[PDB]
């Protein structure tokens, strides 16, 4: 039972990248550049 | 809490584009032929209905009561 090595090490880089993208998807202080302009 | 994420949508630039165009192109025409409606039912609205006077034959259009009709 358990994982075979290479089971490990492709689980360890895989999840390391999917770390890496999910924290690439956070949002900087500026992101969200909106443009402005108006017309009881 | 700086925990701000991406959401991932399909581009909705294209629907309100097409949404905006028709609605203003309706509208363009559309609000012109309000007004003016409005317009003829205060100022010009409905003929009574009145007996023929003898020896008078109307026109086929005095046939009809809303002004835009005939
Ligand atoms: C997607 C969409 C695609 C759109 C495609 C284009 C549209 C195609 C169809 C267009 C057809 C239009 C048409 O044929 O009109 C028919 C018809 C034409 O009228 P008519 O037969 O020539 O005249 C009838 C009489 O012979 C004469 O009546 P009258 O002379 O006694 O009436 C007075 C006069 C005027 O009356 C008044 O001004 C006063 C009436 C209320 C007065 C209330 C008191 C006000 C004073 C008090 C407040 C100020 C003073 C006090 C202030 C101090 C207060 C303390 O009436 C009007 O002006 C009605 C105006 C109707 C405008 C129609 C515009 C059509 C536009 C077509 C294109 C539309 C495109 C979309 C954009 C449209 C624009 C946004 O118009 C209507 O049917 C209007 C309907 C009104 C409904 C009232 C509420 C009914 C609710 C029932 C349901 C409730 C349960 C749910």
């Amino acid at each position: 039972s358990g994982y075979t090595p290479d089971e490990k090490l492709r689980l360890q880089q895989l999840r390391e990248l999917r770390r890496r993208w999910l924290k690439d998807q956070e949002l900087s202080p500026r992101e969200p550049v909106l443009p402005p302009r108006r017309v009881t | 809490h700086g925990k701000r994420l991406f959401i991932i949508k399909p581009s909705g630039f294209y629907d309100r584009r097409f949404l905006k165009l028709m609605r203003f192109y309706i509208l363009l025409t559309g609000i012109p032929v309000a007004i003016g409606i409005t317009l003829v039912n205060v100022f010009i609205g409905e003929a009574e209905l009145a007996d023929i006077p003898e020896g008078y034959v109307p026109e086929h259009w005095e046939y009809f009561k809303h002004p835009i009709s005939r």
